[PDB]
DNA sequence: CCACTGTTACATTGTAACGGCA
DNA sequence: TGCCGTTACAATGTAACAGTGG
């Protein structure tokens, strides 16, 4: 029975591996975008917030 | 779930390892009791006679 | 060397340069890395070496040394 | 409905397209007289930035036969532009050899599996072979 | 939370707003009360510029 | 060295055929 | 049925690598 649990579990990583590339990538296109934005479109323009 | 199937896991082990010795306690009775079978036989013959 | 992906990961997930960030300083208050982006940082140097990272040890990464002291 | 629909993008692939095709020769409007079908291109032409004007005229002067060839590019266009967001629902297209080809769709159409669940199979088996002499 | 939540969008919004207009004023705007003088303000220059 | 060629691994767009569902 | 997602292609364009001979 618990061999199953195991498998599962292997499941869950490879999920949780997948999430985590998603999330880096993401980030990793954050920081250009960022970087440009600083020239005060962020400030208060494009932090739309609301 | 990970830490707790890894410590299922040892609690498994641990079983296992406590039931491998009470196998070797079997077989030690068996050869016993084998003994005492013996015995059993040799009185019922010496009875007879 | 090997310590190249991390003084890379780290600019590329915080915006700096390879230079700028200085093993004395803190990833927390001088970098501008909040809590989010520094769960980030972790998850993302977690993702480069294909390694795993649990809470406890992760939390001691505030620092700029630290992310080289665990890995190598 | 999984995808949600957008007038003001999907408009402009519809515009794009046929200005494509109109550029590629292919008929676009159903009018055989060289005159109306010029006159309706050119209203198409000038027709650019406007989807709700783009919807009417391909309701009024489009080509019958196209409907459908034109419904299933903006299908596949929309479903492409939604998938593209992120890494894991994009799509890798590559180029297969024709025997390799020959034979990995004999083994898809034999199990009635696609080629990603064919492919997957058979690399979980060759680990699994790997496990079994490792 | 979700209380919270709901409320959030209006009062962030709200603050925008108001960050907006009073930024576009020398002045900062801190009461209802304020508000109103800073219209008194607004009536006596508009009198005396027309 | 250098240029030109052959090849692989993609992307990009379009289309026909299935199959699900109102 | 008609729309809508989905697959498996076809055709063409590019970057990158490996060869070949001048
Ligand atoms: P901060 O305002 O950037 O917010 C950070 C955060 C609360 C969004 C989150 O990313 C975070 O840092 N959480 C701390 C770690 C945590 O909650 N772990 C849970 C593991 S199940």
């Amino acid at each position: 029975e618990m061999e199953n649990v195991q498998k599962k579990l292997r499941k869950l990583e490879r999920d949780y591996y997948q999430i985590r590339e998603q999330v880096v990538s993401a980030k990793a296109g954050w920081c250009a975008v960022m970087r440009m934005v600083k020239d005060n479109g962020v400030e208060r323009r494009l932090h739309r917030r609301e | 779930s990970h830490k707790q199937l890894a410590t299922e896991q040892y609690r498994h082990v641990e079983m296992a390892r406590e039931l491998a010795e009470q196998s070797g306690a079997s077989s030690d009775l068996e050869t016993d009791h084998q003994a005492a079978s013996d015995h059993l036989n040799l009185v019922q013959t010496a009875m007879r006679q | 060397t090997i310590e190249e992906r991390v003084k890379k990961i780290i600019g590329e997930q915080l915006g700096v340069k390879q230079e700028e960030v200085t093993n004395n300083a803190s990833f927390v208050e001088d970098l501008g890395a909040d809590s989010l982006d520094t769960v980030e940082l972790v998850m993302a140097l977690e993702e480069e070496f294909d390694t795993e990272i649990p809470d406890e040890e992760a939390e001691k990464i505030t620092t700029v040394q630290a992310a080289i002291d665990y890995i190598n | 409905m999984k995808y949600q629909q957008l007038e003001n993008l999907e408009c402009g692939w519809k515009w794009a397209y046929l200005i494509r095709k109109h550029q590629e020769g292919e008929p676009i409007t159903k009018y055989i007289e060289n005159s109306a079908a010029h006159a309706a291109v050119d209203k198409l032409i000038k027709l650019e930035s406007e989807p709700v004007r783009v919807l009417e005229w391909i309701e009024q002067h489009m080509n019958p036969d196209l409907f459908n060839r034109m419904k299933q590019t903006i299908r596949a266009r929309r479903k492409r532009h939604f998938n593209a967001e992120h890494q894991h629902t994009r799509k890798k297209s590559i180029d297969l050899d024709f025997p390799v080809w020959h034979r990995l769709s004999a083994l898809s159409q034999r199990r009635g599996n696609t080629l990603s669940e064919t492919i997957v199979q058979l690399i979980e088996d060759a680990e699994r072979k790997e496990k079994y002499a490792n | 939370i979700q209380s919270l939540t709901a409320r959030a969008p209006v009062w962030l919004a709200a603050q925008d707003t108001l960050n907006q207009l009073c930024e576009q004023s020398g002045e900062t705007l801190a009461s209802s009360n304020d508000v109103t003088e800073y219209m008194q303000q607004l009536l006596e220059r508009e009198r005396e510029a027309t």
